[PDB]
């Protein structure tokens, strides 16, 4: 701007970020605990030894 | 008869091991397409450690396969070792000789034991193994089939699993029939 003039933006814009899309996981190992907190598998063990 | 009955753990234990050997050593396990066949892709035959094409131009060539997230690190090598097929191999073979020194040392009754405990152990690891192997094949090519080998594997389990109930069988009837004589006397 020193040396030249500008015009008023016709197009404003900023930093951002690019990430690639997520995808399908491979299943884990252990995924069939996944319907519950583990929380409630740790509750659900010591409700166990309680009874 | 006891007799008929070692006789068939023993035919069960040569078979198996025979089995498993040629479903290890042979490489007709998995029919598949795959992208480096030179022209999705080709027809492969594959197996435990080496893919062949057919079907293409390079027909008939063999090559080593080429393996390679702690958990999937750990499945490719035992993938690759394949460590559980040889361990039930290795395990059906040292029944085997369990049972022939069955066949001498027919005083000493805990053999025909520990035969019976390989051979199921050696059933446990076909399955672990074969587990093992169809897991590490998926990834994320379709209308794959399995081969002869892989049952070949499966019959190894099949017939482990049955010699092993023989066996303890076997060790049933020999500790039964000591016991009486000895309570008897």
């Amino acid at each position: 701007e020193e040396v030249i003039d500008f015009s008023k933006p016709f197009m404003s814009l900023g930093i951002s970020i690019m990430i690639k899309k997520p995808q399908k996981s491979k299943p884990g190992v252990f995924s069939f605990l996944d319907p519950l907190a583990y929380e409630i598998w740790m509750c659900i063990v010591f409700a166990y030894i309680g009874v | 008869e006891k007799g008929v009955q070692v006789l068939l753990t023993t035919i069960g234990a040569f078979a198996a091991f025979g089995l498993m050997t040629i479903a290890i050593s042979t490489d007709y396990w998995l029919y598949t397409r795959a992208l480096i066949c030179n022209t999705p892709g080709g027809l492969t035959h594959s197996g435990l450690w080496r893919i062949c094409c057919l079907e293409g131009l390079k027909r008939g060539v063999c090559v080593k396969i080429n393996h390679f997230d702690s958990a999937e690190y750990l499945l490719r090598v035992v993938r690759a070792s394949s460590i559980f097929p040889i361990l039930s191999a290795i395990l059906l073979l040292l029944g085997g000789v369990c049972v022939a020194a069955s066949r001498v040392y027919k005083s000493k009754r805990n053999i025909i034991l520990g035969a019976g405990i390989l051979f199921v152990a050696a059933g446990l690891s076909n399955i672990i193994g074969v587990i093992v192997y169809i897991s590490a094949n998926a990834g994320e090519k379709n209308h794959y089939s399995y081969g002869w080998s892989f049952y070949f594997g499966g019959l190894s389990f099949i017939l482990a699993e049955v010699i092993g109930v023989l066996a303890v069988n076997i060790y049933i009837e020999r500790s039964r029939e000591a016991h009486c004589q000895s309570r008897s006397d």
